[PDB]
């Protein structure tokens, strides 16, 4: 048991399905835009599992703690580009761009 | 077109060297397959012929 402190790996599993949420390594919309799908994992292992929380406001500061509701960017350990909500031509995807 | 081309050279000069780092450490192919979905082989053969 203990707190969080900003800029740091994350572990998220999805509680229903006892899997570990994390990235693919497909695209899809036939376009290059390369943005692995973001989808549950297996296993934990894999290192494409984790994501960080890093600076997204200049409320908070790298470094500091993380409150209720507090808005947050967060990026893949592996994939370099950041977990968004891909608002393409489908109904508002969330892809890893 | 010379814009694209230094792009190109810009991209292969910081591309990792070789296995060195490549066969051991992951962060090298990392890299090299994120600048590889950049540029796939098919049009870098219609480039050059």
């Amino acid at each position: 048991h203990r707190t969080l402190l900003y800029g740091h790996a994350i572990l998220l599993r999805h509680a229903h399905s006892r899997m570990y949420l994390s990235c693919l390594t497909t695209s899809r919309s036939m376009t290059d835009k390369l943005a692995f799908d973001v989808g549950l994992q297996e296993d934990a292992t894999g290192e494409a599992c984790w994501w960080t929380m890093h600076p997204a406001s200049k409320q908070r500061s790298e470094g500091e703690k993380v409150r209720v509701g507090d808005d947050l960017i967060l990026v893949s350990v592996s994939s370099e580009r950041y977990l968004h909500l891909s608002t393409a031509s489908g109904e508002l995807q969330v892809d890893a761009s | 077109m010379s814009f694209y081309a230094a792009l190109i050279d810009l991209l292969g000069r910081c591309a990792p060297e070789m296995h060195l780092i490549q066969a051991g450490k992951g962060e090298a192919l990392r890299i090299r397959a994120i600048l590889r979905s950049l540029v796939p082989l098919d049009d870098l053969v219609g480039i050059i012929s």
